[PDB]
Formats: structure tokens, sequence, C-alpha cells
């Protein structure tokens, strides 16, 4: 749109995250730190009534961002929520965390995690102007060399595209995610096994995440918005997954 | 100062939530798959990794052929066998009379894979695993579980008769 | 035998004392994983022995690095060296749980009378441990956790990303 | 109506039926099994997961 | 979201019933067949560069 | 049919809010709220001012 | 309790089938205990011994 | 009959039945109790609700409760006595004395 | 009363303190509230009637089918409750132990023959104006609304004269001719 | 002869065209996806729904 | 910037205080009401900058 188009604000069924009815339908969530886009995507501005107050909301970019893609597909509960504490990996830029940030507000803390000192620059120069932001710049694949920094997250976001996505997520849900909590991974089939298809690379992820204690809940390929990717969200069960 | 038409106080049967009846008191559309054209499921490809019943390895037997090497026959390329612990935990619990059919069933050529159900039906297991991939290929040979595979697009299904397998739904079948 | 255990806060290292062992035959069944939930039910597995805290946030800084890479700090030596009873360093070690398996070869160097298991029976006590936090022990925390999991969280974020505010 | 005697088998078993069992007697948590085609596992029943 | 009062109204309901109806407005867009009720909390924003 | 079936002994609890013409058939108001039938001094006050 | 098989598992099992592998609270565990007393000298009458 | 609260100034439940009652009773708690009217025994809540006509006790004057059997005993001007379970509603026995 | 959890649930299948076997699932006051009667065994003083209507069903269909004492007999009693206008068939004689019924007697009472005729915006008004005095049969006013109106007596049922319920009637109408004083 | 047409009379361009017509119905059997964005458009534009959930469920 | 909201409370602040070392140990009751004087002293007994 442009710099007088107007949109009318109305909350999704996932809390946290709201739509902006124009013309044509946006996803929008409410920002912590107003007047700069954290990747130059575009912002809404409300002002609402005691002296009034001018709350900045942002657009979240599905094609960037793979959760923003798997909302507008469509989930039965996507188990980042309102209050809890998320905890992120591979989030190198702000090109999700800031989102997931904004989606879990002041209450609830998020955990980035990520390796490369290069953007975890970036990580480090976000985090201090969002207070719920704190980085791990810490290797993501060993949960030990990390375990001062984080305590009982509650949900935990793969992002990361290394092959072994199935024992670095056990490894960070056996000791850091609470019981009956959300697992939510965004399996890629090109970086996990190229020479075998896509749904067999889907059957096989969600079949070691089984045999880890991780039930799943549902999948969505989010295939408009990108080619041959998935999201699973499931709900750590450790005891009696049956 | 009465009321009018008093009557006395009883119990609301329809109503009442001390009764057990009474204690009662999001639309959803499962996508297609992406690999999936109207009936293609071009993710169809080699290796190929199949769902094994007991009709399956009970006819076999049967019939005189040995799993791996024999399923290399029909679907003519390279493919290797999966069978679920409730699969083989239910064919197994057929008994004394078919544990020879049992000992060919645990092969270290023939994979294995875990399970997650509060039951042991092979049916409504191997359905379900379709329906939420549609990347496998399933070893059938019972008219009422072939039937319920028929019924959804882009699964090949195989069975056999004679003395050697046939696919139904593949493109390539030779 | 998991007879003493280890869990390091962000502000301090603490020494658990384990009254009783939770059978690990069946350590993978519905009854005994969700015994850690309910803070009944673990308190009679744990309960605390010692707690040092850390003197400072610099100090606290470079306690977590040293842990980061695998190695005992002098805080660390100080107060496994004054709660581990000197048992044996042939027969029957003293079973002490540390959730790090790369911790093991750096605490029996400094202290050879003790051995370090991490199993899967170890790291589900340790889980608990944070599963309950502030609860168990009872108060004698130096500070809030939730500003000390952050403010040591920027510390070692920034030291380890090597930008300077210059 | 608490009977429960069935708690879980270990990892998907033998293949040909086992002859020989030996408990740890010195530790709670690994068990040694045979069968008859001449294969040994050595089975850890805390995670009900063989080693070798 | 803050509740919509019963001022204002001359701005807010011509939005909401151009929302509402926004299917017309364009005979090239086509949107997803929806219901689209007025919703009990919402807010006018306005999109900044 | 319902005309020669009437039965002209029928309560309904309407009867006293419902009026009807002199000629026989029933009437309803312009505005059909039941509160604008008449306006109050208070009210012809006020808007004769604006 | 241990079970081979000529099936080629390796069963493992409970020793009491209606006990559990739980760690109790103390008021649980009393209660679990005073169960098992009152059961041991109440063997005899005949609908303790129908049931059990 | 009322369902009378004692010790504060309550009243759980007030009821006027037309027939001669003669005796009632809390059976298991404050809540349920039984009252016993010219020909059959009715069972009420702590709202003054009915819960049950009970169709046997066809007379009952003096009407009791014993506490450990939740047994609601009856026996009135008709000789029989008869023992009724509160909790399943079975009538156990029916003694003609 | 708590909700009992599983392993207490199944040693006390059997236990209900609001339903028990002799209740006969609660059509007491099933047919009681559908129907508005006031008092607690006038459903009862019913079903001995009703009961005996179904003794004398079966106890009619020992005889020999060809019976000319039978013959006579059911006829006649259909003919009579058909007058009474509890059971509105002629043609078969099972509905004389099947449809004969409490709820098919007590639609004919008074304040329910009152809603079949459309007079009463309820069946539950139609008991206030009933006991406030405003309905007759005939000539004179009944009170007790536990009234059972004959099936001809059903034509006569009208309101009160000089009456406060029925000059409203007559008021929305424009008929008031108040020489009769109505 | 009934009056066909003239893209019966090949078999080249018929299944050309009976290919295309084939892909506008896979496009609105299932969103497929198509490039990504070389300009600078953000969202979508047919709109969002919020009771949807086109993810398929992983029973047991 | 999240206790201390006013503009000028927090400004006289910097010209006494400049490093959170400096302003735990020594004083700064004099400008600030004392309730929130021990929770800045909180603050800068440890913080996130």
């Amino acid at each position: 749109a442009r710099g007088g188009a107007k949109v009318v604000i109305e909350p999704h069924r996932h809390a946290g995250v709201y739509i902006a009815r124009g013309k044509e339908d946006l996803l929008v969530t409410k920002n912590m730190a107003p007047g700069e886009s954290v990747y130059g995507e575009k912002r809404i501005s409300v002002e609402e009534p005691v002296p009034p107050t001018k709350v900045e909301y942002r657009v979240w970019n599905p094609f960037r961002s793979k959760l923003a893609a798997g909302i507008m597909g469509g989930l039965d509960e996507l188990f980042i929520a309102p209050g809890k504490k998320v905890l992120y990996l591979g989030a190198a830029s702000g090109t999700s965390v800031s989102h997931v940030s904004d989606v879990v507000g002041p209450e609830g803390v998020v955990y980035a995690v990520e390796f490369s000192h290069r953007p975890g620059r970036e990580l480090i120069s976000m985090a201090k102007k969002r207070p719920n932001i704190i980085p791990i710049i810490e290797d993501a694949r060993h949960p030990q060399k990390y375990r001062m920094l984080i305590g009982m997250v509650d949900c935990v976001f793969a992002d990361v595209a290394q092959p072994d996505q199935a024992r670095i997520i056990a490894l960070n849900s056996h000791m850091f995610l609470k019981d009956q909590g959300g697992v939510v991974i965004s399996i890629k089939a090109n970086c996990i096994d190229s020479t075998v298809d896509a749904e067999t690379v889907f059957a096989r992820e969600v079949q070691k995440l089984r045999e880890e204690r991780i039930k799943p809940l549902e999948q969505l390929t989010l295939e408009p918005y990108e080619r041959d990717h998935c999201i699973v969200v499931g709900r750590y069960m450790r005891s009696g997954l049956k | 100062t009465r009321k009018f038409g008093l009557v006395k106080r009883t119990l609301n049967t329809k109503k009442d939530q001390r009764l057990k009846k009474n204690q009662e008191n999001t639309r959803n559309i499962p996508q297609v798959s992406s690999a999936l054209f109207f009936q293609y499921n071009q993710a169809i490809k080699p290796p190929y990794q199949v769902l094994i019943d007991t009709n399956f390895i009970n006819f076999s037997i049967q019939k005189k052929v040995d799993i791996v090497r024999g399923m290399m026959d029909c679907l003519l390329a390279k493919c290797n066998p999966l069978i679920t612990d409730c699969v083989m935990a239910e064919l197994e619990k057929l008994g004394p009379k078919y544990r020879i059919a049992l000992k060919l069933a645990r092969d270290p050529r023939i994979k294995r894979l875990s399970c997650s159900h509060k039951g042991t039906y092979a049916d409504d297991c191997l359905v379900h695993r379709v329906l939420q991939h549609k990347c496998y290929i399933v070893a059938t040979n019972d008219a009422g579980l072939k039937q319920r595979i028929r019924k959804i697009p882009g699964i090949p299904l195989m069975s056999v008769g004679g003395h050697a397998y046939v696919i139904e739904k593949l493109p390539d079948v030779f | 035998p998991i007879e003493y255990l280890l869990f390091e806060e962000p502000t301090g290292y603490a020494v658990f004392k384990v009254k009783l062992q939770q059978d690990d035959i069946g350590s993978r069944l519905k009854e005994v994983q969700e015994q850690i939930n309910d803070f009944g039910a673990f308190t009679k597995l744990i309960e605390l022995v010692s707690f040092a805290p850390f003197k400072g946030a610099a100090e606290a800084l470079e306690n977590a690095n040293d842990i980061s890479e695998g190695l005992v700090s002098e805080s660390l030596k100080a107060i496994l060296d004054l709660n581990l009873p000197k048992a044996s360093s042939k027969k029957k070690n003293i079973t002490l749980a540390i959730s790090d398996k790369n911790l093991g070869p750096s605490i029996k160097e400094e202290f050879p009378y003790v051995d370090c298991i991490s199993n899967e029976l170890a790291q589900d006590l340790i889980r608990g441990v944070r599963l309950h936090g502030e609860k168990l022990f009872k108060g004698l925390q130096s500070g809030d956790l939730e500003r000390a999991q952050l403010g040591l969280g920027h510390a070692y974020s920034r030291a380890k990303v090597k930008f300077s505010v210059q | 109506m608490f009977a429960k005697p069935f708690v879980g088998q270990l990892g998907y078993g033998h293949r040909d039926g086992v002859y020989a069992i030996a408990k740890n007697y010195g530790s709670l948590n690994k068990l040694a099994t045979g069968s008859a085609d001449g294969v040994i596992k050595y089975w850890n029943m805390s995670t009900r997961e063989e080693f070798v | 979201l803050p509740k919509p009062d019963d001022n204002m109204r001359r701005e807010v309901q011509r939005d909401l019933l151009l929302i509402k109806h926004r299917a017309a407005l364009d005979p090239k867009r086509h949107y997803k067949k929806q219901r689209w009720e007025v919703p009990e909390r919402f807010a006018i924003g306005t999109i900044i560069e | 049919e319902k005309a020669k079936e009437r039965n002209p002994d029928e309560y309904y609890h309407a009867m006293h809010s419902r009026k009807t013409d002199a000629k026989g058939l029933l009437i309803s108001s312009r505005h059909g709220d039941e509160e604008d039938e008449s306006l109050s001094m208070d009210q012809v006050k006020l808007l004769k001012t604006q | 309790i241990i079970s081979g098989s000529d099936d080629g598992n390796v069963r493992l099992w409970r020793s009491k089938a209606w006990e559990r592998s739980n760690v109790k609270t103390t008021r649980e565990k009393n209660k679990l205990e005073y169960d098992e007393k009152l059961k041991e000298r109440f063997r005899h009458m005949p609908e303790i011994k129908r049931i059990s | 009959v009322a369902s009378m609260d004692w010790r504060k100034g309550q009243l759980r439940a007030e009821l006027f039945l037309n027939e001669t009652c003669h005796s009632a009773t809390y059976l298991q708690n404050e809540q349920y109790f039984a009252v016993a009217q010219k020909k059959y025994t009715f069972i009420y809540d702590h709202e003054g609700t009915e819960l049950h006509r009970l169709k046997q006790h066809i007379e009952a004057r003096h009407l009791d409760f014993l506490p450990y059997h939740y047994l609601l005993v009856t026996a009135g001007e008709t000789g029989w006595l008869k023992y009724h379970d509160v909790s399943t509603g079975q009538l156990v026995s029916e003694l003609r004395t | 009363v708590r909700k009992l959890k599983h392993h207490e649930q199944k040693l006390l299948k059997k236990v209900d303190f609001l339903e028990w076997k002799q209740d006969q699932g609660h059509r007491d006051t099933q047919v009681m509230r559908t129907y508005h009667i006031q008092n607690r065994e006038d459903y009862h003083k019913y079903n001995r009637i009703c009961g005996d209507i179904r003794r004398l069903a079966n106890k009619l269909s020992l005889l020999p089918p060809t019976d000319p004492f039978r013959r006579k007999h059911e006829q006649l009693l259909l003919d009579k409750l058909y007058a009474m206008g509890v059971l509105t068939t002629k043609s078969k004689i099972s509905d004389l132990e099947n449809k004969v019924t409490v709820s098919a007697i007590c639609r004919r009472r008074l304040p329910v023959i009152m809603h079949r005729l459309k007079m009463a915006e309820t069946i539950q008004d139609a008991v206030k104006f009933i006991e406030q005095g405003h309905v007759r049969v005939g000539p004179n006013l009944i009170n007790d609304p536990a009234y059972l109106v004959t099936r001809n007596m059903e034509d006569y049922v009208t309101w009160v004269d000089n009456s406060k319920i029925k000059k409203t009637l007559l008021r929305y109408r424009n008929q008031i001719d108040d020489f009769d004083f109505s | 002869t009934p009056k066909r047409n003239k893209d019966n009379r090949n078999s080249r361009v018929k299944k050309r065209k009976k290919y295309q017509k084939a892909q506008k119905k896979l496009k609105s059997v299932r969103a497929v996806y198509s490039g990504g964005q070389s300009g600078v458009y953000e969202g979508e534009k047919t709109g969002i729904k919020k009771g949807l959930t086109r993810s398929v469920k992983f029973k047991n | 910037a999240k206790i201390v909201t006013d503009s000028v409370a927090y400004a006289r602040i910097i010209l006494t205080m400049g490093i959170r070392s400096k302003a735990s140990e020594t004083d700064l009751s004099e400008i600030l009401p004392e309730e929130i004087e021990e929770r800045v002293k909180t603050a800068a007994e440890v913080s996130m900058g």
C-alpha cells in the first residue's frame, strides 16, 4: 500500500497475531520498539485515548519468515503464546525473531540461538532494544555449553538448516522444554536429504521426532509462500505418548 | 399476596447438572499433498518403502516368494520394506501356525519402524500413515483394506496373485 | 547410585542430596516421568545441601564461560571439595551427577575420588531442578533468577560475539 | 483394577527366541540376551535400547 | 484491542461496510468467500513509511 | 380457513398494546418503535433549541 | 521381572502388578501400606479370597 | 419442614407441604434430607427440591437413618419395616413384623 | 458429587443420589412440567385409572376373539373413552392399551384445553386465569384447575361475563357492547 | 458429420490446451507456489481467513 | 528508562551518577524517593546494559 491507505485491525484466532483488513488483507503484530522497522517491512500506526498513546503495529512478511507462512496457511494451535516463553533456533537476523518477540509480549521472553558472529552482532543490537530478547551466540548443537542462560522455556521453534534437525531439537527439548510444551520445526527437505524426495524427508523426520518422544499434532506444507518446505507443530509428551 | 399457580419444586430432569447425562456443559479442511497431482503423486520415486500387512506375509509364504528379491520382479526398481511395530505385534499374535512366516518377517534386510497407537489394528495404522504423508506404497491382500486405500488418490497399492506381485496405481509399471 | 547431584544456577553453584532414587528400570514410564512435575513428589527425591552464590556479575561471566569451555572454575572447585566426602579413588567412588558429559574428565582430574554420571537418570533429575527452581532453594537465592538469567545472558553473548561499545 | 503387569518390551528383540539371559549383578540397568542365531545383545532397560 | 464506542460513528461504519462488501469494489480481485461480521473489538490505523 | 375458525375467545397478551382502527383492520405505527409514539415536553424544548 | 520368549522378544515386567514405579508422598505411602497390611490379616474370609 | 442451618442464621430450604408431615431426618449430610408425608416418604435436597417419591414406605410415622450403611429405615402405621438404601436406591429388605 | 475419579467410579458404578430404579425414569415430573399440574399425587391418581384401563385391556384379550360378550364390550369402552377424550381413535383396539396414556388423560384437563383452543398464551397462564375466577363451563365458573373436561363439554368453555379478562378481548376488536356490561 | 472443432484435428495442440486447463484446475485445488518476489509487495491479496486450518491432523 | 519515567528526574541522575557501578556504591537518595531509590540500587547492582 501507500502512506495514505487505512486498515482495520481485527484480532486473529491465534492470540497476539492481528489481521489488517484493507483492500487486501495483511498479517500484523504489535511492535515493542516503535518507529524503526527491523528489516524494512511496513508498519501501521493507531492512536488510542487520559492523554492519548500512539502504539505502532508492524506487518509480518510471509515470504521471508516461515512462521508467518504457516499462520495464513492455518494451524490448529500454534503453541507460541501471548504469555509463554519461546526458544528460537537459527535466528540469524531478526527475520522472524522480532515478530516472535512481538507476539509473546513483555511478560514472556524469547531466547534467540545462533552460531555465526556476523549475524549475532545484529542479534545483539536488536535484543537491547526489545528487552524480551536475549541472544545465544553459543553453538546450538551442544545445549550443555549454554545451559547457564536458558531455564525452562515453554516452546521450541526450529529454523536451523543442519541435516541433524531431529538430534538438535531432541537435545534441546529434553533439557529446556517443559512437559506438554509445543514443538515447532520448520523442516526443509533440501537441507536434510537432497537425494530423496520431499515427502520421504517429512515422513522420516516426523518419525525421528516420534522416537524422541515428541508427539506430532499437525503439519502444514506452506506451499504458495515457499516451495519444498513444511512446519510440524506438536506437543512434547514425554510421559505416555500413546 | 401470594403468586398464582403454585407448584411444588421438583427435579428439572432435562435441565439440571447434577445428573451424569447433562454434564456436557474452528473449521478444518485437510489440504492435499503438495507433491500430489490429480492422481500422480510425483514424489513416488526410487527408492521405495512398502507397508506390509499379514495377508501380504502369509500369501507370500503360500506362493513361495521371499520378500526382498520378490519385490524386485514386479516394481522393478530398488525398494526396501519397512514393517510397523503395530503390524509385527499382531502378525506374531496369529500364534504358532504362522511362526515360519514370523521368522521370515524378522530379518536385518526388512526394516522396522516404531508406532504410536493405543491399539494393534493393522488397517487403521496403515491408512493413517498414508493419509498424513502420501509418501508410502502399501502391500495388502484383503478386499477390506484394499478398497480403503483405493479410495485415497495417489497411493500405489500392490497385492499378490498367482506367482508374483502386481502393482495397481503406479504409472511406471515397466 | 546417584547420591549427589549438582546444579549451577546463574547466580552460584548448588550441591544437592539425593535421598531417594527413582527406579531406573522403568525410567521411560508414564508415572515416573510425571513425578518430577509435582513439587510434592520431587522433594522426596532431592534436598538442598549447599549453595554458594557468585560474588559479582564479573565473576559470574567468567565462571559461566569456564563451564562453556568444559573446565572447572575456582568457585566450582571450592564448593565441590568442601561438600563431597573424601571417598576412595579406587573402590566405590562417590557418584555425582553433572548435566555436562564433557565436564567428566575435568572434574575427575581435579578430584580423583568423585565420578561424574550423566545418564537419562541424571538428566531427568537436573531437568526437575530447573522445573521447580526457586521453590527448591528455600529462598536462599541471591537475587531473582529472572533478572540473573537475563543479566548473565547479555554478559556471555556480548563477550563471545567480540564487539566493543567504542 | 490396577493389575497392569506388562510394562514394556526391550528394544525390537532378537529374531529367533532368547535361550540365555544374564542380569548384571553389580549394576541395575544392564542385561545380556542371546538367541539361536548366535547373536548377543547388551540391553539398557532405562531407555529400552541396546548398546551394541 | 480497544472496544468500539458509539462515537466517531460516521467515519468508522463507512469503512466497515466497505471492507464487508469489498468483493465488488474492483471486478478483478475475487477475494475468498467469507462473512466478516463487524468485530466487537477493533481499531483503525494507517500504513506509514 | 383461519377466518372461519377464529374461536372468538382467544387472548394473547399483546391485545393491550396493539390497537385497531374503527373500521376493523389493525393499525401499525410508521416508526414501529415502542417509544416514539409521541414526544414529551422536555424533549420538545431541547429539540426546538437545536 | 525379565521374561524371555521363543518369539525373539525379551519382555520386562513388574514384580507386583498393582504397585507403581513412582516415589510417593508420605500420605500416599502410608495409605498404600495400610491397604497391604490390612489385606494380609483379612485374607481368610472367602470373598477377599474370591477376588484375590 | 425447614432445612434449618442453626448456628448461623441461614435457612437452606423452607417447604410448605400441605399433607401431615410426621418425621424428617438428614440422611448423609446437611444437604439431602427425607420427610414423611401422609402416605409416602419423600426425599429432598438443600434447595427444597424433590428428588424421589419413594413408592414403598407406604406409612412412615417414625423415620430414622443409620449412617454407615446408607440405610434409610421406615416403619409406620403399617406393620412392615422397610429398609432402603439411599446410596443405590435398592429397597434392601422388607420385614413383616 | 465430586465428579468421582476412575479408581473409585468403577467401585461406585451403581450409586446415584438423584436417579433410582423405582423412580421410573422420572416420568412423573416430566409430564408434570409439560402440562403444569399443581400438587404431587395427581399424576399417580391418573396412573391408577390408566393402569386400570390397561388391566381391562389385557383381561379382554385372554377371551376368545369371536366372543359375543367380547364383541359388545370394548367398543362400549372405546366410545366411553372417545367421549372422555382420552383416546381419539375408533379404529384400533390395541390403542386402548398403548395410546391410553396419562399425557393423553392430562391434555383433557381444563388448562391444557385452553391452550388447544388458544384462549391462553401458555399452558401455565391458563392456570393463572382459572384460579383467578375467569373461566366458566356453561352457567357456572369452576375454580379448581384440575377439572377434566369432557369431549362433548369442550365446546362450551368461555370466559365469564362482566369480567376484565373479556373486556380487553373485545376492546381490541372494537366490539364492546356495554349494555350487557361485558 | 456433427460439427467438431479445429482443436481435435491436432493432438499436440490438444495436449497443450488440456494441460494448461488442468494446470489452472490444480491452482484452484491447492495453493501451488509461483515465483516469489521480484518486486515490492509483502503479503497476500485474497483475504485471510480465521477459522481455516489447512493443516493435516496427526491422528495416532 | 522504565523505573524513573520523569524527564528531569532521569537527567539529574546522569549529572550525579555516571556508571552503574558508581550508582550502587555511592549516594543518590537526595534526588529520588526512598522506595524508588532502593529499587534503582538493585538496578545499579544487577542490570542489562
